[PDB]
């Protein structure tokens, strides 16, 4: 039903 | 109890300096036990930041669960790696309320996909009734709820196979990471959550996410303190 997403996050490019 | 190595009565503790260093020596009680799971947290999942080389080890420092066994954990004074800390710390804190579900690591091609790559998932269960009762559709309930607490030593024992079978799956069972990737913590509540609540570094979301059909699925391991109960699993694309 309810979840949550971390704000930061971890990019590789 | 043991009266061939000590007079005194048997404690349900752990007797080790290093053990103490990283995570609480007496688990039997509902507060330890679940600030042993934010220890575990903070641990396993820094364990697999590092090993799957997420982030460089610059972001880590060397710390030892036994004398034997090492491991990196996020560094509190770099300050992207204090900022991920304490989104697990966030996580963590809601074992105490009992509100936590799952929080997963969640790596992806694409920012914003619900469709993972590769996730590590850690499920919780919570007793009640002097942590005998499991509170209440997934595989590893049925049995992780039957386990029983069996002592500070065991939880020892369960959070060392925990970090040594982390440190072998990710260095010599799976692939490396692709070039491109966005790796993301997610999270669910339980439904006991008021909808007030919300964990601190997580905005909500009306998404989790998704698997590919044909990924495959391994198990890390269990933790089973005074009065809760983790899973950990490992679905992966580079299996």
């Amino acid at each position: 039903a309810r979840y949550g997403v971390s704000n930061t996050s971890i990019n590789r490019k | 109890n043991n009266y061939n190595e000590s007079l005194n009565k048997s404690k349900d503790a752990i007797d080790d300096k290093t053990w103490s260093k990283l995570f609480p020596s007496i688990v039997s009680d509902p507060d330890r036990s679940s600030n042993f799971m934010i220890r575990a947290i903070y641990v396993v999942f820094s364990a697999v930041l590092r090993q799957r080389n997420i982030l460089e080890k610059e972001y880590f420092s060397k710390n030892y669960i036994t004398e034997n066994l090492s491991c990196m954990t996020l560094s509190f004074k770099n300050l992207r790696a204090h900022q991920i800390a304490q989104l697990l710390r966030a996580a963590g804190d809601a074992t105490k309320d009992g509100f936590l579900k799952e929080i997963s690591l969640v790596v992806t091609e694409h920012d914003g996909d619900v469709e993972a790559i590769e996730v590590f998932s850690m499920k919780f269960i919570y007793f009640e009734n002097g942590g005998v009762v499991a509170r209440l559709e997934d595989p590893h309930f049925a049995e992780l709820a039957q386990l029983r607490y069996e002592g500070a030593e065991s939880v020892r024992d369960q959070m060392v196979t925990i970090v040594r079978s982390v440190q072998f799956l990710c260095t010599k069972v799976l692939e490396p990471l692709p070039a491109e990737f966005t790796a993301n913590f997610r999270l669910k509540y339980t439904n006991d959550a008021p909808s007030n609540f919300r964990i601190d570094g997580f905005d909500d979301s009306s998404t989790f996410y998704t698997l590919p059909d044909g990924i495959q699925s391994v198990t890390i391991g269990h933790l089973r303190p005074g009065h809760h109960a983790a899973h950990m699993q490992c679905w992966s694309k580079s299996m």
